[PDB]
RNA sequence: GUAUAAGCAAUUAUACAGCGAAACUGCGAAUGGCUCAUUAAAUCAGUUAUCGUUUAUUUGAUAGUACCUUACUACAUGGAUAACCGUGGUAAUUCUAGAGCUAAUACAUGCUGAAAAUCCCGACUUCGGAAGGGAUGUAUUUAUUAGAUUAAAAACCAAUGCCCUUCGGGGCGGUGAUUCAUAAUAACUUCUCGAAUCGCACGGCCUUGGCCGGCGAUGGUUCAUUCAAAUUUCUGCCCUAUCAACUUUCGACGGCUGGGUAUUGGCCAGCCGUGGUGACAACGGGUAAGGGUUAGGGCUCGGAGAAGGAGCCUGAGAAACGGCUACUACAUCCAAGGAAGGGCAGGCGCGCAAAUUACCCAAUCCCGACACGGGGAGGUAGUGACAA
């Protein structure tokens, strides 16, 4: 490994910390202000910048590196039935080291370039809940 | 001509030697024009580079041809990337013997030149001219970048550079066809002022009248009026002039030139930056006249034929400055100050000590915006070195206004350091002078300033006459301000200032009842409206308790635990209502004491006094308050409930109003 | 090369124009958003029967669009481009109507003069001198400091300087050149931010008639000072 | 496991690989010099 | 051969899918270029849209920016001592971006001694890590590359320098 | 743009002039179309984004960048080829050898009339216009700084005030956001551009030796706009559990580091972590492969290969099947040394059967140096007792 960095300040001068609002009406955590970890793949850090659609969703999986899955359910008219069927969907946003995750809980995600396969969307607000495991579903 | 470099190289290597023979390759490379930079740096800092053996025998060719590639006009760009990065390429990649070799090279007739003989001038070299001033500007613009690129280096090639290079200067303010020899003289100096802070060791003194010559002939009559827009290249010669330790005493030989320094300064439609490089030359002079051994070989003339004559001048100039225009930058200001700062110990005696002082106490009382903190602590070290000069028997009412001033001083500054010198300020005072009262105020203040003991022995000691008391007054409320080490400092704090209103009610008599009563309220209420807004609990724990020391022993003055809180605020409800109140009294000490009850049965008391004082106060001062109040909406997320019933009792009291109004 | 029916139902082709229609060339105005200059004189005016005639016609100069010669055939003019024709002196103006198509009016010189184009956006180019771009890919260099994005421009035409302006305005009357209620002329009365993409403004008539167009579609034209003649 | 991209030797057959060349036995020793020196190296 | 397609992959759920189709022209990405130190030899690459692109193979010099004290200068380079990517890499002596490599150092010291005066390597603005000063002293400099040498043509980065410099220093030595 | 055709057609001031074969130069051929094992939300359709990229042509603007020791200088820029003329070889057509020319908007260099030029400031000022002070493009790539009133921000904010008064009053760049746009310094590139071009009118100053002077055509750096292309976000397939486990068997999910790509991206190479999907139907199997325009029907739009693998080439756009290169499978000419080449339409398909080998780009439309050249879409025509 090298040493890691933000891409265009100076550090080594004999004489700051850049980070960015994404806007949209959300405030930068205050980890991710003074918090000294380093991440490319950060909105309010690295370069990448929120554009597009918003989401939510309900994290199943965070035992995973910064990244986790989101099961997003809804609800699906089939006519022949003429009935609404739950139908869960499994997302995936790259997770900041600002914020402090919680399984279960209700987070807010946003439209990025594709850092990954899957990854598609960074975190912006996580809300604290009790969230139970796969045997609770509920519309988010 | 670089077809005839093509054939010249083809016959120095018809001239087959040894020396050549390994680095003919690099010889054709370096000359075909599309390998230039490619084939310099394998040349230089690469694996094949210069054997030291025949050395000497390559380096003549290799540096005419370098030269002709640094010389080339056909290839050449614009920009400085076009010839001039390609002159300095070469002459950073070169070495110092090259290096006085190469300038054999390009020095052709001026190599043998004698500038200064064992007289002064040389005239019989001046009015003759060996160069057509094309490759005149062409030798400059190489020598300027030989300098620079040289360094320290240039010790073995002074008796050279100089004679050059001093030698197109005087012909070209001879000359003083114009462009060529304006371009002339603007790199000349440019060069000198690097070649001057380059060469500290050279000895200067065999000649004087050139630098007269240079000087004191075309420009010095003009010199403010010309340097009105910005720096130039005589000012940068002038700065590193004074920069350097020897070659300043060459300012004194046109005894003017200082004057016309300040002049400069003294002209108020500058751009500003002439103005704080005349007063950075100001600062490198009074360095020069501190500085120790190594500067006191000069400093004893420096002293008495340079500052000397001109002190009054200067400032004079300086207070015209400081009083012309009511716009003053705030690096001209900061830079000032600390030229007054550093001027002050190289004074001994003066004449304007009087405008010194009030223009001290002019800028200490100017608002925060125009001074900063920082600038007030320099002007209080100002007034400390500058106090002490005997004039303050005399005028004393330029006297009493200034200790008014350090006295104001006492409640404004942060820092211990500033608050140390303040005690100093306060001790010159006493050791000027009434003596023995404001010794009583040195000893008071030093015992404040020194280290916890020692300040509770000072309040206990002064717990224990009205230009003795104002500076504790401000001391005082400062401490008051202060909100806790253990809370000690405040609480006596607090019994100093119940101590000191006893002293105001004790003494009725008419005049002191006129003079302490405008001191008392001038100096006492908008500080306890200060502290009213202070959040401290302490802090207004001890203000409650100096207001009651206040209200109950004042009164004749015209402008004068949950249970028992609610019963106090219900008797206070009772005591607005038999008599409503004085508004300011309302709206600037009540409701920010239960804004802060409220943020901290308790809130609906609190919204119930709010509601009868709202009906008691005034309505402007309700609608800077109804403004605050919807802005603490928008702000404030943390309290809707809170922030919305305050506005429903505040709005019916404002239909009550109207109703009790129609 | 498509057909007849799939070219847009807006520059009108009867049912005798063959299966074929022309399609524009490229320029500054939009392909859906296009009247080309062959469609405009055989079509629409009928000042020549065939594409050869056209071609001519085209070829001696004698059709000038917004103050230039133009000598293809399919050059776009997408907007109120002013064409002036000289040997009839005519100047034609393209609105839309309340339907939402091509109508062309004829104009002198004194409102011939002048086009009133929208700005697209406003940067600072080389050097670092503000530029103003307009819909109609005309970039106007040293603007006026007050002429944001979707504002309106009334333009000199011979010099292309800027003569005036008219500020984006709830309380302003408007024309719509995109959706679903395309060409409908009325009044901004509100604005609708929705951060995060397609604001939207809500625009009613002069007579009682409310409907929700995008910034982009919606096109200022004047406050009440309607500066293009509108037929009547 | 942290070995997919041929970090393991997968011992399995190729197809093409299969038969590509015939072993042609060229040794101008007849084997007995060659492993009475193997034994006769510089151990012995 | 090579291309960038995501064909050949499996699925987001772990599906393959044969999704059979023909390589076309946009998802090409050329070979790579292993630059290494010699005299300067660059290919050049036209791409879509006719840009220019400068492959280069065999490097001796860049420049390196000192931009601590505000320079830069065009100096050989020796050979590389550590890379995060290739330890492969680091033995072939091949230049990519981000790679840390000795650099010759005689414009630097030149630029000093001419700029503030004192000896360097051999007032109080003219100050040195004592670390930069060992490298001085040796004559060789840890930098970086971080230029692009494959898709720019030219090896260019900046001088390493406090604490970047003492973790690679770290880092060298283990 | 290039004419000395030894090409025509002429004279009233003779380098050229009108027309102009051949040839050089610039553009064009990312399709019009043919065949066949198929593609089961990956394509596709709506719906977004490109603050993640490219773009010949379109139209719009656009570039201040001199001097800087050649000086006892330089001042109408170079060299090549084609077409042509002549000498030939072989069986073999520009398959071509030798020799002799000449042009450019083909390929290329490019200090100079001069003591100035051009930007910034500007004191003094009669709007006087200026004394004299600083300074010398662009493209690539890197580093750094600015990207904006102060940061001792202890500012501004409590203008709830202060002061006068007749008490009525009066005075005190853009985005949701970005390291975006943009500017500046250090250097860097075996690195570009900053017009040695053509046609037409032809007027002002009179140093009568010129000095200035317009309209276009072509070309050129950046930025738009257009035409596009590329990925990309939420939803939507037909049926099945004789398909309940699948992926890691081409990495399966991450993060970090680089390479390459126009750009993002396990897309790929190292390093380590442990996954990711599934009874809300993964995965497999079957092959039978619609959308929008709403009275209606109509209308419109909708993978793989050019004898077979493999590699390469131009170009804004192709892995063109247009070319080449080697292998394989065929086939043709010959003086037996050698040389070039690969598709579709028609008829028979029993010995007995049945719709043209038609005409033109005339209109709509497309491509070019270009009004004139060229178009396998398009229309016109002929046959018919199968019907009606």
């Amino acid at each position: 490994r090298a040493f890691l960095k933000q891409p265009h300040i100076f550090l080594n001068s004999k004489v700051r910390r850049w980070y960015k609002d994404v806007g949209l009406g959300f405030k930068t955590p205050k980890t991710a202000i003074e918090g000294h970890y380093i991440d490319k793949k950060c909105p309010f850090t690295g370069m990448v910048s929120i554009r597009g659609r918003i989401l939510t969703g309900r994290v199943v999986s965070t035992k995973m590196h910064r990244t986790i899955i989101i099961r997003r359910e809804y609800l699906h008219y089939i006519p022949k039935y003429n009935r609404y069927e739950k139908r869960h969907k499994n997302l995936a946003a790259h997770v900041s080291p600002a914020f402090r995750v919680e399984e279960g809980d209700m987070v807010v995600v946003g439209q990025c370039r594709p850092l990954s396969k899957t990854v598609r969307f960074n975190v912006l607000r996580v809300l604290p809940r009790t969230g139970k495991s796969v045997k609770k579903f509920q519309k988010f | 001509d670089i077809e005839l470099q093509k054939l010249a190289l083809k016959a120095i290597l018809t001239w087959k030697s040894e020396g050549i023979k390994p680095y003919q390759e690099h010889l054709e490379y370096l000359l075909d024009e599309a390998r230039f930079k490619n084939e310099l740096t394998v040349l230089f800092q690469g694996d094949n580079k210069i054997l030291p053996e025949h050395r000497s025998e390559v380096i003549p060719v290799l540096l005419h041809l370098l030269y002709g590639r640094a010389i080339s006009r056909k290839g050449a760009a614009s920009g400085r990337h076009g010839l001039h990065a390609t002159r300095l390429a070469i002459i950073r990649q070169l070495d110092v013997e090259d290096m006085g070799s190469f300038l054999d090279i390009g020095l052709g007739p001026l190599r043998a030149i004698r500038v200064v003989d064992e007289q002064g001038v040389r005239e019989s070299v001046f009015a003759h001219e060996p160069l057509p001033p094309r490759k005149q500007v062409g030798l400059l613009n190489m020598l300027e970048a030989v300098i620079n690129e040289l360094g320290t280096s240039v010790e073995p090639y002074m008796d050279a550079l100089v004679n050059s290079v001093l030698y197109c200067l005087v012909n070209a303010c001879r000359k003083l066809n114009e462009s060529l020899y304006r371009v002339i003289r603007t790199t000349a100096l440019k060069s000198l002022s690097r070649l001057f802070q380059n060469a500290p060791d050279f000895n200067w003194v065999p000649y004087r009248e050139l630098m007269v010559k240079e000087i004191i002939s075309p420009r010095i009559e003009k010199l403010p009026v010309e340097s009105t827009q910005g720096v130039s290249a005589t000012w940068r010669l002038m700065a590193t002039w004074s920069s350097l330790p020897k070659a300043a005493p060459f300012l004194n030989v046109d005894k003017r030139i200082l004057p016309k320094i300040v002049e400069t300064l003294s002209i108020e439609k500058a751009k500003d930056e002439v103005k704080v490089f005349a007063l950075d030359i100001l600062k490198n002079l009074i360095n020069l006249a501190q500085a120790p051994e190594t500067e006191s070989q000069f400093n004893e003339l420096i002293k008495t034929e340079l500052l000397d004559p001109n002190t009054d001048l200067i400032l004079k100039t300086i207070g015209g400055v400081l009083h012309g225009q009511s716009d003053i930058g705030r690096e001209l200001l900061s830079s000032a100050v600390d030229t007054v700062v550093v001027f002050a110990p190289m004074i001994e005696v003066s004449s304007h000590i009087q405008d010194m002082l009030e223009i001290a106490t002019w800028l200490l009382n100017q608002p925060l915006r125009k001074v900063n903190p920082k600038v007030k602590g320099a002007i209080l070290l100002i007034l400390k070195r500058f106090i002490e000069l005997d004039d303050l028997q005399s005028n004393q009412e330029l006297q009493r206004k200034v200790y008014s001033t350090i006295s104001a001083l006492f409640g404004f500054f942060k820092d211990k350091q500033n608050r140390q010198t303040l005690a100093e300020v306060l001790d010159v005072f006493a050791r000027r002078e009434w003596a023995q009262e404001v010794s009583d105020i040195c000893r008071g203040l030093n015992s404040y300033v020194e280290d916890y003991n020692t300040r509770l022995a000072a309040f206990n000691s002064i717990t224990k006459t009205l230009d003795q008391w104002m500076p504790l007054v401000h001391n005082l409320l400062y401490f008051i301000q202060q909100p806790e080490e253990f809370g000690v400092l405040s609480s006596n704090s607090a019994d100093g200032l119940c101590k000191f209103i006893s002293a105001v009610e004790s003494v009725w008599a008419t005049p002191d009842q006129a003079a302490w009563i405008d001191v008392v309220a001038n100096i006492i209420l908008p500080a306890i409206y200060a502290g009213s807004r202070d959040p401290s609990e302490t802090v207004r724990r001890e203000i409650l308790r100096v207001f009651g020391f206040l209200v109950s022993h004042l009164p004749q003055w015209e402008l004068v635990a949950v249970s028992r809180q609610l019963q106090a605020l219900r008797v206070l409800e009772a005591a607005n209502d038999k008599r409503e109140f004085r508004s300011k009294h309302i709206s600037q000490f009540f409701i920010p004491l239960f804004e802060h009850f409220i943020f901290d049965g308790l809130s609906a008391q609190a919204t119930n006094t709010i509601a009868a004082l709202t009906l008691s106060l005034e309505w402007q001062q309700y609608r800077a308050i109804l403004r605050r109040f919807i802005s603490y909406v928008e702000s404030k997320p943390d309290w809707q409930k809170r922030v919305v019933r305050l506005l429903e009792k505040e709005v019916d009291a404002l239909r009550t109003a109207v109703a009790s109004k129609k | 090369h498509q057909k007849r029916l799939s070219a847009p139902s807006h520059w009108l082709l009867d049912k005798l124009s063959g299966a074929y229609a022309p399609r524009p060339s490229t320029g500054p105005h939009k392909l859906r958003d296009c009247m080309p200059l062959i469609v405009f004189v055989r079509n629409r005016l009928k000042y020549a029967l065939n594409y050869r005639e056209t071609k001519a016609i085209m070829m001696q100069r004698l059709v000038k669009v917004d103050g230039k010669v133009r000598t293809d055939i399919t050059y776009p003019a997408g907007f109120m481009d002013v064409i002036t024709i000289e040997k009839t002196g005519e100047n034609f103006r393209l609105i839309y109507d309340t339907k939402g198509r091509f109508t062309v009016h004829r104009i002198t010189d004194e409102e011939a003069k002048y086009k009133l184009g929208k700005v697209k956006r406003v940067q600072l180019g080389r050097g670092g001198v503000p530029f103003l771009v307009t819909h109609d890919a005309r970039t106007i260099r040293y603007p006026d400091p007050l002429i944001k994005v979707n504002d309106t421009v009334k333009i000199d035409l011979e010099t292309g300087k800027i003569t005036d302006f008219i500020k984006f305005d709830t309380g302003a009357l408007a024309m719509i050149t995109g959706g679903r209620n395309m060409g409908r002329v009325g009044v901004i009365t509100h604005r609708e931010r929705h951060d995060g993409g397609f604001g939207i403004v809500h625009l009613k008539d002069a007579l009682d008639n409310t409907f929700a167009t995008r910034e982009s579609n919606v096109f200022v034209i004047g406050s009440e000072k309607p500066w293009i003649s509108l037929p009547k | 496991r942290r070995a997919s991209k041929g970090r393991k030797l997968r011992y399995t057959v190729h197809e093409k690989l299969q038969n590509f060349m015939a072993p042609e036995d060229r040794r101008s020793w007849e084997e007995h010099a060659i492993d009475r020196l193997f034994g006769t190296l510089f151990g012995q | 051969g090579i291309s960038r397609d995501s064909r050949h992959k499996r699925s987001h759920t772990g599906a393959k899918r044969a999704f059979y189709r023909k390589k076309r022209a946009f998802e090409l990405g050329r070979q790579p270029a292993n630059t290494r130190i010699g005299p300067k030899r660059i290919h050049i690459v036209r791409t879509r849209g006719g840009n220019h692109k400068y492959r280069a193979l065999r490097l001796d010099s860049g420049n390196f920016a000192w931009g601590s004290e505000g320079c830069t200068r065009k100096t050989r380079i020796i050979g590389v001592v550590y890379h995060p990517s290739n330890n492969e890499l680091v033995r072939t002596n091949t230049l990519t971006k981000s790679a840390v490599v000795q650099i010759d150092a005689a414009p630097f010291r030149q630029w000093y001694e001419a700029h503030y005066g004192q000896p360097l390597g051999r007032a109080a603005h003219g100050k040195v890590d004592p670390a930069l000063e060992k490298q001085f002293e040796a004559g060789r400099l840890y930098a970086i590359i971080s230029s692009r040498p494959g898709q720019s043509g030219r090896a260019d980065g900046y001088i390493l320098e406090g604490e970047e410099l003492a973790f690679y220093q770290r880092k060298l030595h283990k």
